[PDB]
């Protein structure tokens, strides 16, 4: 198949494995008309003759969308695609009706998976969502070798060895080998996407708690690839892998992006034979301080074995963590494995997951050695090197069915509405520019006066054991058991002195405050929170809510150490401050001209503040009837400030599953759309021209035509004469009549 | 008609807050429905009004005041031109009606500079007030076509007749006239001219004053209601529900997500309920207006184009003809009738 | 043309409108019920949306409070639904009144209400059923071609006595010297008599 | 009834008379001619009964 690299999804000057709905044999015959079982097709024309193709069902269904293609040739190919319901070629309900102009000799085609229809236009791919497209399993072909047409009927699960050189495709060789590749192996696409149509055979969604079983939602998941390493050859001699796929052996399949990832994902191989599934071996992690060893055994007596089961078991396996500090062989049970082990995922953050489920959490991992003792290569299908992305996922029986990355404006609309494909028409949009803002602070006059507090903890371990508990923790408030604020302003820190040991074995312990029993979070007491009075204590105080102090050894065991107690009463004598402001006599902050978070005379919100000057006689706060600041006057002077919400909403016109244009309040280019018009009360942004036949979408006195340009609406033309009078005159009196039937519907 | 309103599912609940963008996912099937209802209604209304506002260039041209002569019509006729690329403008009466009782320019709501006006202040809450359908040029084209029909009598070509003749025909309809000389016409033209002046004066500031007052009261009422509905919707944003604040940001500045999400969910529930209520109100208003449009069309056909015999319908007297002009969200009909004196 | 237009002339305009309207009615009935049903998932300020799940976790002393919150919410949803239903009935009653008028005036009798049943000269109408309603097919006449007629306002015998047609709907005209009378509506000429 | 601006008093209305009391009850500096509901609750200490 003389495909382009773009169609294949391969890098230049290289050698890769391509899997999926590929073309193979070419039906170079003059049989005119034929029908095949198919999941798609490719064809090549150059000759000046019509050709046509259709994907359909084995019977006529009035409500099935059918796919019809026609090609006509002149200088270029005029290619028409219609996806519609038909009256037993009369269409009456269409998803798409498009014309493309293509290079002669190009291989063009269609492939279907589930309800996803992919249109291959040589240089580009366009995707549509078509209800029950998977039913369209019959292919009709109208095409002869006599007129240059050749085609390949697409079946399924093809694996091809591809070689590229100097922009050309050199080799296209179908494997007789590559058994099972089509379920596990693919090429990394540009920007790290997983190819549409891939079956996520052993790819789990990661969780921290509950799992999804069936439905559609936006997830944050490690599904963008920087590398992908097939049948990697990992052996006990391999050594440690440092997350970034820059190892000497990592011959990634497809595109490679030389950066640093969030996780490594191990897609494990196994069979039905338990004796080919249980392997001796360990997983070792290099943390910032110590090696950590993970391993399992069949009985609870972990000391008797050191294994990793892959695939299905027939008995429980107990898994433990070992780590040693100067012969202090700390060892703990962690948990029981699932009946079947399919995927292991390790984060740089230290989080370790099996089949999506989090088992333990190390402080940090520099590198991993998946130390399976073996005889073969056949323990792994692939190692993936990935980062987190915002994706829309169709989940079924916990598995990924449809993965949509939302990077482009249209994909983002699909995400925003949680819907795999939209309905042509108008949609509201406001793609909030989520980010970190600077904070402004405006308040009535007051002298600045601030005190520091730290809630500190110092700890010792190894009293009789580790994992069980801390030996002792010393808790204090600036060294006291009680500290109060007697100042206008204050701020509070939390400090865990692992450093007291001089040699932080204590880095294996995590000690921190839990959410308390208080109507505030401890860590947020440094925002501009206001009290009449507070007082803090390290000892029990009647009536005082508290924040428990908890300890863990790598998030396996949990125990309470102590608590911070706090009292308070509401009012406005004491204000929390984000940091220890100094020098300043009277504290305030004001940032202008891009988004901020603000607290202004107790109005709290976000937006953009700009200076102005109007004769605003009266008070200093101006609000909407919804209670939102419109502006404020700066007390000591007459300067006024205007407050606006930077994330403005707009209206988007959608047609043929794409963005056509948009109506906005802001004089700027937008969703790829460049051509900006000014209209009496808005701007319209398009990419269309000024010559576009007819509206396809309408409102008011204008319509949006097929290419997005605007067309004025004109009232229906109609007229007649008046009633003739009793006057000597030349009258016009109807002689010949016809008839028409007018249709009216009334609900009863 | 009435103005279409479209309200953003999210902006009116959590005004640009990325935390709600996640929390609201669980209400997609209940939140999207708000937009579906509002958008559909706007669509249906636009189509319906568009189907009325037709145009005839012959009658439009013949609507010239010189076709009417002794009877005047100058305060009724659209301004022929405003030296601009526009087919027509509002008549003197229309300028009066609109000015006395009184679409948002959204381009201003991004500049800062001034304390915001009310419109932008509503825009900032995701409440958009859309452009109208019955715009001034359409209404003038429609109206002018109706008026020219008064003089475009049933002749060859598009020849017109004197309005005096047109009226004579409309008299013969009622009772065949047996007098060659039209003694009646000068009396009626003069009387008509006074009536029209009285009406315009009555609107600016005879039992016509009763009838005009009623029209004004009704026009004002329609306007007030549209404003009131939006103010209510907007005001409800301040109705802190059972939560710490009414500002989502203020909640997230104080509480971690484990509690903040609950406080915010209470606010979300409340705000979604407010939107559901609003939508119901809107739909009911559309139903009322549809009733009124049906009637209006009947009057256009029977009392403008034809001339009925439906005593008690268009005008409490002997109906000769009616004039139609635009008014805020509607039509104003001026029914010219005869009243016996002696 | 109409049947074909419905299956898939300016009749296509009119048919399209009827179809759009019929579809709209159907969609609304479905949508209302879906909303009512969907609201059952809207867990109110309680542990769950399943009453059973609440009773499996909490004794009655607390469970009854959690459930009372769910009950309040669900009753409110029903009240809202009822209001919606009643409003729809009101709308339909309006439509039924109109439909009956059209049956009487435009089917049984034949009106002269220009602008009512059909934009033209109404001859007859056919009525069929449709989803939740009636479909009317109004058969009207439309002029195609008309004649130029040399009309006279009357005859004035001896310069003294005007005579005019009694009936205002008639035209007296000169058919190249032959005087004839016609309807102002349809060109069906005849000779005049004194009794005219 | 006080009109407050920048924390300062702008307009001070004592509500002793019936009309001033209506202004207080509706929080509004001047009314619109027409009809209003009123119920000027006679706030005081009551004796308590027990049955
Ligand atoms: C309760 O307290 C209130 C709270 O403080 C009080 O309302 C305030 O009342 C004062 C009256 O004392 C307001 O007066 C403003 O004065 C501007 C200042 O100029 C005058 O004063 C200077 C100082 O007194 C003089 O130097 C200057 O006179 C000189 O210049 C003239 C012009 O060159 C000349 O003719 C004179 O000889 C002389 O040489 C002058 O006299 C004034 O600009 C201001 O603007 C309003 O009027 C403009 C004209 O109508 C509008 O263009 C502006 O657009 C203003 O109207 C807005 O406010 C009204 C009041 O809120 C609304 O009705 C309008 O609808 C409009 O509101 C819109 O815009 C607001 C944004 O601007 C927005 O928030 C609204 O939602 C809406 O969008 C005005 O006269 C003062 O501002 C009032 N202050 C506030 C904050 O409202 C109320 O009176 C008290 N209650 C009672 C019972 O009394
Ligand atoms: C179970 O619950 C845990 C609960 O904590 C959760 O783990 C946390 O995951 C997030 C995601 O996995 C980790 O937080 C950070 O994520 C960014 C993600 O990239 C996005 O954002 C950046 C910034 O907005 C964009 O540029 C980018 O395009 C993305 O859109 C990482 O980049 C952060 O890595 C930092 O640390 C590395 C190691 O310290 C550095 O190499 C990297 O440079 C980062 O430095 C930045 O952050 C420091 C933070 O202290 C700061 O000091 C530096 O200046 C700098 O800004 C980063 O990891 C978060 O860390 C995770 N939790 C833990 C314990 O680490 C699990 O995902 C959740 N699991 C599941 C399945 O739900
Ligand atoms: C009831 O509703 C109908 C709709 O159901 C209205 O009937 C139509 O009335 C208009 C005037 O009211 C008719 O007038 C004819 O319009 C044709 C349209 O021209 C435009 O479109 C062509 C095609 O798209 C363009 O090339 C052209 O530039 C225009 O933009 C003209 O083409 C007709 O003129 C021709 O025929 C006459 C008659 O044979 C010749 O004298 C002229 O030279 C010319 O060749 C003409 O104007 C339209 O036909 C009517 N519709 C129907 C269905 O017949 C009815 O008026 C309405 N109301 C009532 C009471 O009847
Ligand atoms: C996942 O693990 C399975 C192992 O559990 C692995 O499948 C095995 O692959 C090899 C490698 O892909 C197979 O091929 C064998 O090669 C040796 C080569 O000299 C032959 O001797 C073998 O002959 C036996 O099997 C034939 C086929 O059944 C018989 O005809 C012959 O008598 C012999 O018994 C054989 O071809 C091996 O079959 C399969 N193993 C299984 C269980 O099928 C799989 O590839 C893994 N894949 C990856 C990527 O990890
Ligand atoms: C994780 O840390 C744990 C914490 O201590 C480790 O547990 C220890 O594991 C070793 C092996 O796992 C035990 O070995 C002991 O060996 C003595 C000596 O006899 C054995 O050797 C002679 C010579 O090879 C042979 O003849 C005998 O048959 C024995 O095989 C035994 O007598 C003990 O019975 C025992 O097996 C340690 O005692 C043991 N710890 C505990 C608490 O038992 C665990 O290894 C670490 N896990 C990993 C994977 O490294
Ligand atoms: C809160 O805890 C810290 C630790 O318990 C105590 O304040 C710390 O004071 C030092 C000295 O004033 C600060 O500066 C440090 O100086 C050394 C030597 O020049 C330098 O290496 C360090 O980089 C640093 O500058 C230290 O910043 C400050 N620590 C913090 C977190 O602010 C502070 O005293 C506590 N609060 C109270 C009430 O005691
Ligand atoms: C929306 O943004 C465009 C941004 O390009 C604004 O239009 C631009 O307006 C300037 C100012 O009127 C144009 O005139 C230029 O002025 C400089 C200074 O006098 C002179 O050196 C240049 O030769 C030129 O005249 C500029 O042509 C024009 N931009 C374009 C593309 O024509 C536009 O007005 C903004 N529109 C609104 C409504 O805010
Ligand atoms: C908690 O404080 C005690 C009290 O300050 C610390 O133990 C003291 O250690 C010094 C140095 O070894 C001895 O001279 C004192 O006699 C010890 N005090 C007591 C009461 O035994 C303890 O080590 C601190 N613990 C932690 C975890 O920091
Ligand atoms: C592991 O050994 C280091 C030495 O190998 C221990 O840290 C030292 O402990 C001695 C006395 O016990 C102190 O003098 C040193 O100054 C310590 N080191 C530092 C940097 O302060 C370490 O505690 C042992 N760690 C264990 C058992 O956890
Ligand atoms: C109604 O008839 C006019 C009369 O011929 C049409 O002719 C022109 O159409 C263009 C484009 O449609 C307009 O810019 C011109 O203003 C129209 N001409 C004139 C003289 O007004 C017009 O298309 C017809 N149809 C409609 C719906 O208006
Ligand atoms: C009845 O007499 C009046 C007088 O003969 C005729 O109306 C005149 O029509 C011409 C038409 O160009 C106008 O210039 C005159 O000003 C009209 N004159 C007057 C005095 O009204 C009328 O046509 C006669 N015929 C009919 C049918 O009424
Ligand atoms: C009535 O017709 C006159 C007919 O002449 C209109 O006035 C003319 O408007 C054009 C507009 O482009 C000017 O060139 C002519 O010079 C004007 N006429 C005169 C006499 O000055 C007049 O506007 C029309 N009146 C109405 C109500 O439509
Ligand atoms: C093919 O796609 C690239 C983007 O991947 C674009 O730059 C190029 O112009 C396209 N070429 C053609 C012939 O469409
Ligand atoms: C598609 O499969 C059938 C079996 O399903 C096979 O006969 C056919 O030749 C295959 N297609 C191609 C292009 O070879
Ligand atoms: C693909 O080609 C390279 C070059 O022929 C060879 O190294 C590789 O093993 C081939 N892979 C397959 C699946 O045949
Ligand atoms: C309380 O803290 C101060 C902190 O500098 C310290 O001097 C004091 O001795 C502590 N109080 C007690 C009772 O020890
Ligand atoms: C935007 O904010 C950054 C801080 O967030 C500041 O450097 C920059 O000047 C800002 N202003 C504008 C208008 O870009
Ligand atoms: C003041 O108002 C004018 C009013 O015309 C505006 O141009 C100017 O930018 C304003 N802003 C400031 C801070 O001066």
């Amino acid at each position: 198949a003389n495909l382009s690299m773009l169609q294949l999804g391969v890098p230049d000057n290289s050698s890769t494995i391509v899997t999926g709905l590929l073309p193979t044999h070419w039906f170079c015959a003059n049989q005119s008309t034929s029908v095949y079982s198919a999941n798609g097709f490719f064809y090549i024309d150059v000759g000046n003759h019509r050709s046509a193709f259709a994907l359909h069902t084995g019977y006529y269904d009035a409500n099935q969308y059918y796919i019809y293609v026609t090609n006509e040739i002149g200088l270029n190919a005029s290619v028409t695609l219609k996806i519609c319901k038909f009256s037993r070629s009369s269409s009456f309900d269409c998803i798409v009706n498009l014309l493309f102009t293509e290079q002669l000799g190009a291989p063009l085609g269609i492939t279907i998976s589930g309800e996803t229809v992919r249109l291959h236009l040589y240089n580009v791919t366009r995707t549509f969502y078509v209800p029950a497209a998977y039913k369209l399993t019959k292919l009709s072909v109208k095409c002869y070798f006599n007129y240059s047409c050749v085609f390949s009927v697409v079946n399924a699960t093809v694996t091809v060895n591809v070689t590229t050189h100097n922009g050309r495709v050199v080799n296209y060789t179908v494997c007789d080998d590559c058994n099972g590749y089509t379920d596990n192996i693919f090429s990394v696409q540009q920007d790290g996407r997983i190819p549409n149509g891939f079956p996520f055979n052993n790819w789990f969604l990661l969780t921290n708690g509950s799992t999804l079983v069936d439905g559609v939602s936006r997830l944050y998941q490690p599904l963008r690839l920087t590398c992908l390493w097939p049948v990697p050859g990992l052996k006990s001699s391999t050594g440690f892998v440092y997350f970034n796929a820059t190892g000497s052996d990592v011959n990634c399949n497809g595109y490679q992006h030389n950066s640093v990832v969030d996780v490594m994902r191990y897609n494990l191989n196994f069979s039905a034979n338990s004796l080919d599934n249980l392997k001796s071996g360990v997983i070792v992690f290099k943390t910032l301080q110590y090696d950590v060893l993970f391993y399992c055994s069949n009985s609870s007596s972990g000391v008797l074995d050191t294994t990793i089961p892959f695939g299905p078991s027939s008995q429980p396996y107990y898994c433990f963590i070992n780590s040693t500090i100067n012969t202090t062989h700390v060892s703990t049970f962690v948990g029981i494995l699932p009946p079947t082990v399919r995927e292991i995922v390790v984060a740089r953050t230290g989080q370790f997951y099996i089949n999506g489920f989090k088992y333990f959490d190390l402080g940090f991992i520099e590198a991993v050695n998946f130390n399976v003792t073996t005889a073969s290569a056949t323990d792994f299908w692939t190692v993936a090197f990935a980062t987190f992305v915002d994706v829309l996922v169709n989940v079924s029986a916990t598995n990924i069915q449809n993965l949509l990355y939302c990077d482009s404006p249209f994909e983002k609309l699909q995400c925003e509405h949680l819907q795999f494909g939209l309905q042509d028409g108008f949609y509201s949009a406001n793609f909030l520019d989520d980010n970190v803002l600077p904070e402004t602070y405006v308040a009535l006059p007051i002298y600045y006066q601030h005190t520091d507090i730290n809630f500190t903890a110092t700890a010792s371990f190894g009293g009789s054991c580790y994992v069980c508990k801390p030996h002792q923790v010393n808790i204090s408030l600036n060294g006291n058991t009680s500290v109060c604020v007697r100042t206008s302003h204050f701020s509070i820190r939390y400090i865990y002195n692992r450093v007291k040991s001089g040699s932080p074995g204590d880095s294996s312990w995590h000690i921190y405050l839990k959410s308390g029993t208080c109507p505030f979070s401890f860590s947020k007491l440094n925002n501009f929170q206001k009290f009449k009075t507070i007082c803090f204590s390290t000892v029990e105080v009647p009536g005082s809510c508290n924040f428990p102090l908890e300890a863990t050894w790598h998030y396996t065991s949990y125990t309470i150490v102590g608590a911070l107690y706090v009292t308070w009463s509401e009012g406005n004598s004491i204000t929390g401050v984000p940091y220890p402001v100094s020098g300043i006599r009277e504290f305030s902050n004001l940032v202008l001209n891009n988004c901020t978070k603000y607290n202004i005379y107790d109005y709290v919100g976000t937006g953009i503040i700009r200076s102005s000057n109007q004769s605003l006689a009266g008070g200093i706060t101006y609000v909407s009837n919804s209670g939102n600041l419109l502006g404020f006057k700066n007390v000591s002077t007459g300067n006024i400030f205007i407050v606006t919400p930077c994330n403005q909403p707009d209206q988007v016109a959608v047609y043929q599953q794409s963005i056509i244009g948009a109506m906005t309040a802001v004089n700027e280019s937008r969703y790829g759309l460049q051509n900006l018009l000014q209209l009496p009360n808005f701007y319209y942004v398009s990419n269309g021209g000024n010559n576009c036949t007819t509206a396809v979408m309408t409102y008011s006195n204008f319509g949006i035509c097929a290419d997005g340009s605007l067309i004025p609406v004109r009232p229906r033309n109609s007229s007649d004469n008046g009633i003739s009078a009793i006057i000597t005159a030349n009258l016009s009196i109807p002689s010949n009549w016809t008839t028409s039937v007018q249709v009216e519907y009334l609900q009863i | 008609t009435s103005t279409p309103i479209v309200v953003d599912c999210a902006t009116y609940v959590c005004n640009g807050n990325p935390r709600c963008k996640n929390l609201l996912k669980q209400y997609t099937s209940a939140c999207k429905t708000i937009e579906d209802a509002l958008r559909l209604s706007a669509h249906l209304e636009t189509n319906d009004v568009s189907s009325m506002l037709t145009f005839d260039s012959n009658a439009f041209s013949l609507a010239n005041v010189t076709s009417f002569g002794d009877y005047n019509l100058s305060s009724v006729l659209p301004q022929r031109n405003i030296r601009s690329s526009r087919i027509a403008g509002r008549s003197a009466l229309e300028d009066l009606l609109f000015s006395k009782v009184v679409d948002v320019d959204y381009k201003s709501c991004t500049k800062g500079l001034s304390i915001a006006d009310l419109a932008c202040a509503q825009y900032y809450n995701g409440i958009m007030v859309l452009p109208g359908v019955a715009d001034a040029e359409r209404m003038a084209m429609y109206t002018g076509s109706l008026i020219g029909g008064m003089v475009l009598g049933g002749l060859t070509s598009a020849a017109a007749i004197p309005f005096s003749l047109a009226l004579q025909a409309r008299l013969n309809y009622v009772a065949l006239q047996t007098d060659v000389l039209q003694e009646n016409q000068k009396i009626l033209a003069a009387s008509f001219n006074k009536a029209i002046n009285n009406i315009v004066a009555s609107f600016s500031s005879a039992e016509a004053i009763h009838t005009v007052t009623i029209a004004l009261n009704k026009i004002q009422d329609v306007v007030n209601q549209q404003g009131s509905a939006l103010n209510h919707l907007t005001s409800q944003l301040r109705h802190n529900f059972q939560a710490i604040s009414n500002s989502i940001q203020a909640i997230y500045d104080r509480l971690d997500s484990i509690q903040a999400d609950q406080q915010v969910d209470r606010l979300i529930t409340g705000r979604l309920a407010a939107l559901n209520a609003f939508v119901s109100q809107v739909l009911n208003k559309y139903t009322e207006v549809r009733g009124s449009r049906r009637l209006a069309q009947q009057k256009i056909n029977e009392c403008v184009k034809s001339q009925s015999n439906r005593y008690g319908f268009c005008g409490n007297g002997t109906h000769i003809f009616s004039i139609v002009n635009s008014a805020p969200d509607g039509l104003l009909f001026l029914h010219t009738v005869l009243l016996p004196t002696d | 043309n109409i049947v074909a237009s419905f299956s898939s002339a300016e009749a296509i305009h009119t048919v399209t409108i009827a179809l759009n309207k019929i579809q709209d009615v159907v969609n609304q009935q479905g949508s209302a019920l879906n909303h009512l049903t969907s609201q059952l998932r809207h867990n109110f300020q309680a542990i769950s949306n399943s009453i059973q799940a609440i009773y499996d976790r909490l004794d009655s002393i607390q469970a009854d409070q959690q459930v009372d919150r769910l009950i309040t919410g669900r009753l409110a949803a029903l009240n809202a639904f009822v209001s919606q239903v009643l409003n729809k009935y009101t709308e339909v009653r309006g439509s039924r009144r109109l439909a009956q008028q059209k049956i009487n005036e435009c089917v049984k009798s034949q009106s002269n209400r220009y602008g009512f049943c059909g934009n033209g000269t109404h001859i007859f109408s056919i009525v069929n059923s449709a989803p939740d309603g009636l479909l009317f097919l109004h058969t009207v006449l439309l002029p195609t071609d008309y004649k130029n007629v040399k009309a006279w306002s009357g005859i004035c015998v001896d310069g003294i006595y005007g005579y005019v047609l009694r009936q205002p709907n008639l035209v007296l005209y000169s058919d190249n010297g032959v005087f004839r009378v016609t309807s102002r509506v349809m060109f069906q000429p005849r000779l005049p008599v004194l009794s005219d």
